[PDB]
Formats: C-alpha cells, structure tokens, sequence
C-alpha cells in the first residue's frame, strides 16, 4: 500500500 | 506575507476548475 | 472525501498528510500556515477515549503531496515534528470544541509549486465570507465511502449551512468554536468529508485579494455524505488568538 519513504526520514 | 496565492494558479493567473463556482456563491 | 473529484496538480499546495511512522499510515490531513506551522484537529492527536495520545516522534508532516501511498521524489517534503501544541481547552470529553492543533517542524520547508502556505483570516475576513450559502473547498485522502481509498488527493465544494439547521441536524451540542456545511437532501448535488480528512482545511477564495483563506478544520460528523447530515469544522477565526499567542510565544 504505503510505499517506503528514505530512512533519513524515520 | 504570500500566504494563499498558488504558484501554480493565482501566481500564473491560472484558474482552476472549480473556483468560479466558490466566486458564483459570494453572492452577498 | 465523499463524492468529491481527484485535485488538480498544486491545487492545495497547504495541503499536507499527517503520517504515522510506524505502522505506516495515514493518520490524518492539516495544513501548511508558514515554513515552520502546521494547522491540524486536535482529535488527530489526542483523543483519550480510544487511546490516542501521540508523540511528536510518533509522527511525520508530509507536504506537497498529490498521491495518497507514492513516495513523491523531488515533489514532496517529508518533515519532522519539533512540538505539538494542542488547545488547553479541546472538549475531547463531551463534542470535539476547540478541535484545534499546531505543531512546529524542526527545520523550515521549502516552498514550491507544489508546497505554499494558506491565510489565516482576520475579523473582517471572517465576518464577510462566513456567510450561509458561501461555498468553501475541502480536501483530503480520506475515504470515498462512509462503509474505499483514493489514489490521489481529492477535492469538494461545500456551501455553508445557516446555524439552525446544523443544530437541528444532529443531537450533538453545537459551538459557535463550529461550523457546518454541505448541501440540502434532494439539492441535486452531495459531498462531505470522511474519516481520514479530519484535521484538513475548509478553505474559501477572497474575491476582495484573491487569496486562500483557511476557515475551518475538518472536525467531525456522523458518517460521512448522509442525507439531511452536515459535516462540522472548527471555526478557525474564532480561535485565532490562541493561534497567535502560540505561535509569537514558541516560534
Ligand atoms: C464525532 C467524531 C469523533 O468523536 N471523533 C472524530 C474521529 O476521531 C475520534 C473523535 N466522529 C466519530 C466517528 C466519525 N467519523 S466519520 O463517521 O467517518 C465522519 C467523519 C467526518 C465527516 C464530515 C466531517 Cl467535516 S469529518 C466522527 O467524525
Ligand atoms: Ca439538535
Ligand atoms: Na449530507
């Protein structure tokens, strides 16, 4: 569903 | 200071599909 | 969104998502008030009765969005939460008045085509378009249907609705923290926010400086486009001082 956003982020 | 003017809309004078229709309601 | 159709490329450049970072999900809209404020429904955030007390490292603004699931490179900005401000006296006991929030980014967003603030109205921007029959715009991610999820982010035009019938649509207490709209049953045109809209703009288009003003946050209704039911936002303006006090005291 959701596509994986860059790491950085999280 | 900009707050509400869409670049890709008021900035460019461009309209988008709908707004005419909130512009016809403001009646009073 | 019930009814609505799919937004236009930077059509609400305000607009943005209110992510939670794991599970991964929508949690809800808010909107973009200057590079380092963002405007959300305090229910998005703290709601004790089903056991929602978020954390700012709970949760991500995405901002400058169009598809609700895409990641957006080079589209969108994806920021972090400095601090949440949530109304001191948001009724989450009783009917949802003073649904309202702010919370701070960590670092300031970039604007683009796609990524611009909305106004906040003053007094008399309020008392001239907060008028019955004056249609206001409502978008969001939420559902399609009360009982599903769109692709891209979707847009509705709402007219405002006399404080009478609100009052007499439903048996919740009504504030003048509140506002209703959407149309009459039989009218000949429906539309309504749903569950995942809340915390998003009610915004209307001054025909005096042709700016976008945020009126309302989507707040709450029971269900979502049903016949002689209206969808209820907080009354930006009225709780404008609490907005200004937060914001010159903590930015
Ligand atoms: C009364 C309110 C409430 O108590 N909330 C909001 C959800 O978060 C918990 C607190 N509530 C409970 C469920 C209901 N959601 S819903 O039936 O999907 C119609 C959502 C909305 C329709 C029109 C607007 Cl504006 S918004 C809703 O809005
Ligand atoms: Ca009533
Ligand atoms: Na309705």
């Amino acid at each position: 569903d959701f596509e994986e956003i860059p790491e950085e982020y999280l | 200071a900009d707050c509400g003017l869409r670049p890709l809309f008021e900035k460019k004078s461009l309209e988008d599909k709908t707004e005419r229709e909130l512009l016809e309601s403001y009646i009073d | 969104i019930v009814e609505g159709s799919d937004a236009e490329i930077g059509m609400s450049p305000w607009q943005v998502m209110l992510f939670r970072k794991s599970p991964q999900e929508l949690l809800c809209g808010a909107s973009l008030i200057s590079d380092r404020w963002v405007l959300t429904a305090a229910h998005c955030l703290l709601y004790p009765p089903w056991d929602k007390n978020f954390t700012e490292n709970d949760l991500l603004v995405r901002i400058g969005k169009h598809s609700r699931t895409r990641y957006e490179r080079n589209i969108e900005k994806i920021s972090m939460l400095e601090k949440i401000y949530i109304h001191p006296r948001y009724n989450w006991r009783e009917n949802l008045d003073r649904d309202i929030a702010l919370m701070k980014l960590k670092k300031p967003v970039a604007f683009s085509d796609y990524i611009h603030p909305v106004c906040l109205p003053d007094r008399e921007t309020a008392a001239s378009l907060l008028q019955a029959g004056y249609k206001g715009r409502v978008t969001g991610w939420g559902n399609l249907k009360e009982t599903g999820q769109p692709s891209v982010l979707q847009v509705v035009n709402l007219p405002i609705v006399e404080r009478p019938v609100c009052k007499d649509s439903t048996r919740i207490r009504i504030t003048d923290n509140m506002f209703c709209a959407g149309y009459k049953p039989d009218e000949g045109k429906r539309g309504d926010a749903c569950e995942g809209d809340s915390g998003g703009p009610f915004v209307m288009k001054s025909p005096f400086n042709n700016r976008w003003y945020q009126m309302g946050i989507v707040s709450w209704g029971e269900g979502c486009d049903r016949d002689g039911k209206y969808g209820f936002y907080t009354h930006v303006f009225r709780l404008k001082k609490w907005i200004q006090k937060v914001i010159d005291q903590f930015g």
